RNA sequence: CGGGUGAGAACCCCGACGGCCUAAUGGAUAAGGGUUCCUCAGCACUGCUGAUCAGCUGAGGGUUAGCCGGUCCUAAGUCAUACCGCAACUCGACUAUGACGAAAUGGGAAACGGGUUAAUAUUCCCGUGCCACUAUGCAGUGAAAGUUGACGCCCUGGGGUCGAUCACGCUGGGCAUCGCCCAGUCGAACCGUCCAACUCCGUGGAAGCCGUAAUGGCAGGAAGCGGACGAACGGCGGCAUAGGGAAACGUGAUUCAACCUGGGGCCCAUGAAAAGACGAGCAUAGUGUCCGUACCGAGAACCGACACAGGUGUCCAUGGCGGCGAAAGCCAAGGCCUGUCGGGAGCAACCAACGUUAGGGAAUUCGGCAAGUUAGUCCCGUACCUUCGGAAGAAGGGAUGCCUGCUCCGGAACGGAGCAGGUCGCAGUGACUCGGAAGCUCGGACUGUCUAGUAACAACAUAGGUGACCGCAAAUCCGCAAGGACUCGUACGGUCACUGAAUCCUGCCCAGUGCAGGUAUCUGAACACCUCGUACAAGAGGACGAAGGACCUGUCAACGGCGGGGGUCUUAAGGUAGCGUAGUACCUUGCCGCAUCAGUAGCGGCUUGCAUGAAUGGAUUAACCAGAGCUUCACUGUCCCAACGUUGGGCCCGGUGAACUGUACAUUCCAGUGCGGAGUCUGGAGACACCCAGGGGGAAGCAAAGACCCUAUGGAGCUUUACUGCAGGCUGUCGCUGAGGACUCUCACUCCGGGAGGAGGACACCGAUAGCCG
RNA sequence: GUCUGUUAGAGUUGGUGUCCUACAAUACCCUCUCGUGAUCUAUGUGUAGGGGUGAAAGGCCCAUCGAGUCCGGCAACAGC
């Protein structure tokens, strides 16, 4: 047969890319020599194209000025800090072992200095919940127990754009806008509509996949489509 | 409200824009001042048209459900 | 709209051209590589065994 | 279109090239220009 | 119709008369073409006829720039070098560097007006102006913070030019029953100057006032008053006893493209970058190179083999009447008679495209296909149903011109809304422009997509619903590798799938298959280990036992299933709510009803469903639809049944001038015969030759080595629990690999960090091999 | 992702009209659909052949597509 549209996207092709010609910046938490001692002043609030959500530009007193990942809250004049000795404050960013237990948190980094990795879509949070001079656990927006080095940094707060999935797109065209600003191939042919030749799923008389839609994990890229290694479907039982 | 959209889309879509909607232009109280003058500047920005002060907040309104228990804990 | 007459009216975009290194008509002036001696591609000159029968 | 000095050059040869064969060739030779063009008929390269 | 030129004139040129084009048939250009441009001389070639003509032939000539482009900048992105990969390269991803990448249409130092040529022209010339760099002189020590370049979609206010129009004057023209009608009335860049809006400051002191088209503003200080900053491609003065005009060589106004400057609304969408410029004076002088510059830009200069009815980007979107209008129709400026063969015949038949048809009125037809009906605007009025938006222009009814004199709204319009009286026609949206309407049923919710070239749909998409995978050193995917997309992303994410708006709902089944988890025991490969064998080796056997399987469990909005018999059996369950003769019902035109003179149709009901049924989604549904079927009103040459007419052909004549097809012979007809479908054989009949026109009976007419069907130990695409293999994933083992059946550690190696160091760790990655899935 | 609309522009339901050695190897005319948006469009740019691209028609990748085109293998093989 002929690839399925799952192998087309890995060649990375424009189709498939995202426009980062036009995204901002990487909100990725500034580095501090240390002893913290560092501050900044919010000098406007601005749209991230890349996640739909707002996002804030801070000036540091060293003079560096770069967007940041802006928890809800954040106002045009606030004062932010970064580092060890930060004031437990929303908008301020420091070891998860400087945080409270009990805190909200986002923008959470996987390994000391990465920059944040966890929590930083819109609305989302993670619960700092355990303290320790060895582990800090941390509850992912899923509901996962994530068991972090307690010297990963961290925003207090939860981020920006609540609810931004309370509302409906309604209509095509609006879903539309937003996808012309992802790295994602919209609109969706299903599988089954396609012709033997384009995916497992196509061909037949009347549309209906051919086989069970559970795939084995260890099947072939090309091969695995469908509900991939469920552990179980549908909403019974 | 919804009205833009005549008979197209249905009752639930049409009802949860205007819900939203409604809720997401109301007179909002300025969180520096106390005056209710702020209006929706984009998604998830908001400012106060009196003082000038401008917030992140929810997406359709400044305070997520979430977004206050912060101050709490 | 047809492929044949109507789409030809479309042609008058300028992409072979006169080739520096060898004259022929065959530099693609967008790839900046000349089809027939591979100007821009090889410094060798483009060759092939198959541009003539297998026992000549 | 525009054209630059060089693609003027050849322009300028070929429309040089697209001449008559001397009335006095035919006499020396005791009695063709096989390569006369025509703008609209024909189709130089480039 | 005259005339000119010429050996020769329907089509080359002059004039008159007559027409055609108005977002184009006019003006300027991009691409592309390449000399097609101008002149002279020609007509063998090219030109749908002719030719004295020409995009043709011969010979000459033509494109002039500091200020128009290029050039400079960076965009998506491209390449080169380095690095690394690869058996290797002209190959390959990343990361560095450099360069490349925008001629109408991204950014950008500076030029206007006139004159001149056969052909160039913000380029030459005349006048005037401007920019950059440099030099010199004076001034100046400021110089980099900041501003600019630099920006989305929708609505809108204000300033304001061109244009158009109105008023009056001047110059010129036209018409001549009047006294109207037309044209012109000019004048740049640049230099100077004026400034509305926005912002801000002083004063002031509003506790209900200020303001808008609208929103709005205020004791955190409203209005008013004064002030700072501050706009036009705009006003004003100069430029200008410049230029242009035969002349006059206006002045006011309205509406106002351009251009300028504000206010508001929207985003699960956020609307470039860089060079550069300003910031940062004035004189004088010098320098400002290089490249493009003709013409066409199309029913003859481009692409389509053509001088092709096709295709082909930009701007002229403000010329007059008209009207809502960038609509129709008519007419200017400008262009053209080259969507290039002509001459004859009341000009027959027949055909194309039309006009008109009495009475009947869909009887025509598969079907109202084709045609027609209706129509603009105002007033009155408007059902079921409904998601309360809609349905709706429902339907239905009435009005409509002109003339005289007026009223109202507004600053006014050459804007709009009305009144009274008079009055013509068969007809007043008089042409043009310009919906026919209503009901029932099926389908898809809707806008949207699609088979370039027989399918526009009920198919695809969609929002909405649902399930699946994954905590990021992830899931999914590309690469042989070096590496990469997703990703300037992080579960309110994004990958993989199914269903397909809303509303009411979505039953039972885990036996088979699939996926997943578990698993005492059973089974389960290779390396190492042990036994036998071999002076060694091949080999035989053993122990251990990973994933996998057996076994157990979970799971159907996984694949799918929900029957037969009797008052359970297979194979787990045995079809719940709905719906039902269905786009599914074979029987079948099912039976009853509605409707018709008569209805295999349609609708309603019944319904035993050959063989409906719940996200293989069920039911139902307002709105929407060039989707399928049915009925009614209106209308009509669809028909009864045809007729007359119009334009272009057809026919005759001049000129030009192909193709299809052709074994031969050939004036046939009725029979027969024959490989059973004969102009050609047999027997008769008929037959003087040739030509014109016709509609096509035959030549099993012509066109394409039938595509249906079968055959070939033919081909290809697709499928799978066909045969055989190959990637890929999982898992064990050996190497990397180190110290003290389970554990600690650090030193390789891995990841995080700018770094210090941090996390991990002999695992993982990588190389090799083995088992499973595939 | 409203309505009417030959504004520009995009398209193509029906005539099974005209044409079918065409004006045209997809054209002409009337009717018809869209026309502020998932809109249309110019140029530049990217993706390449078991591979792209595809709101999915086996659609499109230069009159070529159930595997482009060129040349080479090649004088492929055939029991027809
Ligand atoms: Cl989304
Ligand atoms: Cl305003
Ligand atoms: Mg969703
Ligand atoms: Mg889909
Ligand atoms: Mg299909
Ligand atoms: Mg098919
Ligand atoms: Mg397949
Ligand atoms: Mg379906
Ligand atoms: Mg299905
Ligand atoms: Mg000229
Ligand atoms: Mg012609
Ligand atoms: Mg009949
Ligand atoms: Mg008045
Ligand atoms: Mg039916
Ligand atoms: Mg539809
Ligand atoms: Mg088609
Ligand atoms: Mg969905
Ligand atoms: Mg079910
Ligand atoms: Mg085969
Ligand atoms: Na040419
Ligand atoms: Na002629
Ligand atoms: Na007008
Ligand atoms: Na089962
Ligand atoms: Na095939
Ligand atoms: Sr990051
Ligand atoms: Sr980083
Ligand atoms: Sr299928
Ligand atoms: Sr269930
Ligand atoms: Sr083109
Ligand atoms: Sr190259
Ligand atoms: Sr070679
Ligand atoms: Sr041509
Ligand atoms: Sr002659
Ligand atoms: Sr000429
Ligand atoms: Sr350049
Ligand atoms: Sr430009
Ligand atoms: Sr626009
Ligand atoms: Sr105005
Ligand atoms: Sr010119
Ligand atoms: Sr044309
Ligand atoms: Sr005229
Ligand atoms: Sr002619
Ligand atoms: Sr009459
Ligand atoms: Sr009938
Ligand atoms: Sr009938
Ligand atoms: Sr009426
Ligand atoms: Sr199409
Ligand atoms: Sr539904
Ligand atoms: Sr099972
Ligand atoms: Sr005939
Ligand atoms: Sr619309
Ligand atoms: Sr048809
Ligand atoms: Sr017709
Ligand atoms: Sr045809
Ligand atoms: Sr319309
Ligand atoms: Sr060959």
């Amino acid at each position: 047969g002929r690839r399925i549209q799952g192998q087309r996207r890995g060649r990375g092709t424009s189709t498939f890319r995202a426009p980062s010609h036009r995204y901002k910046a990487d909100l990725e938490h500034r580095k501090v020599e240390d002893g913290d001692v560092i501050a900044g002043t919010v000098v406007d609030i601005e749209h991230d194209p890349a996640r739909s959500a707002p996002v804030a530009a801070v000036e540091f007193e060293d003079g560096d000025r770069r967007l940041i990942l802006a928890p809800e809250g954040v106002g045009v004049g606030d004062e932010l800090q970064v580092g060890v000795d930060a004031e437990i404050a929303p908008g301020n960013t420091l070891p998860l072992a400087e945080i409270p237990e009990g805190v909200p948190v986002c923008n959470v980094e996987s390994s000391p200095g990465d920059g944040g990795k966890f929590a930083r879509a819109s609305g989302v949070n993670a619960q700092l919940l355990t303290h320790d001079r060895n582990v800090a656990v941390v509850k992912l927006p899923s509901g996962e127990m994530k068991r972090l080095d307690p010297q990963c940094r961290a925003t207090i707060g939860v981020v920006g754009g609540g609810g931004r999935t309370d509302k409906p797109f309604v209509k095509a065209g609006n879903k539309h806008h937003k996808m012309k600003a992802r790295g994602t191939k919209w609109p969706n042919v299903r599988g089954v509509a396609m012709n033997a030749v384009d995916h497992p799923f196509g061909g037949g008389g009347r549309q209906h996949p051919g086989k069970p839609k559970s795939i084995s994990r260890n099947a072939p890229p090309g091969r695995k489509v469908g509900d991939i290694a469920s552990k179980r479907t549908g909403r019974g039982g | 409200r919804t009205g833009r959209f005549g008979p197209r889309y249905g009752l639930k879509i049409r009802v949860r824009v205007a819900d939203v909607e409604i809720k997401h232009k109301k007179k909002h109280k300025c969180p520096v001042c106390g005056f209710k003058k702020l209006k929706r500047a984009g998604t998830g920005i908001w400012m106060c048209g009196h003082c000038g002060y401008k917030i992140a907040g929810g997406c359709y309104q400044p305070e997520t459900v979430a977004g206050k228990a912060v101050m709490k804990a | 709209t047809g492929a044949g007459t109507p789409s030809q009216g479309k042609k008058n975009t300028t992409t072979h051209t006169k080739c520096r290194r060898c004259g022929e008509k065959s530099y693609h002036t967008k790839k900046k590589v000349c089809s027939s001696c591979g100007f821009g591609k090889s410094a060798k000159r483009r060759d092939y065994e198959w541009q003539s029968k297998a026992g000549e | 279109g525009k054209k630059s000095k060089a693609t003027k050059k050849r322009l300028a040869k070929l429309d040089n090239q697209n001449s008559r064969v001397p009335a006095w060739v035919m006499l020396k030779t005791d009695e063709r220009n096989h390569k006369r063009r025509h703008w609209r008929r024909n189709d130089t390269d480039e």
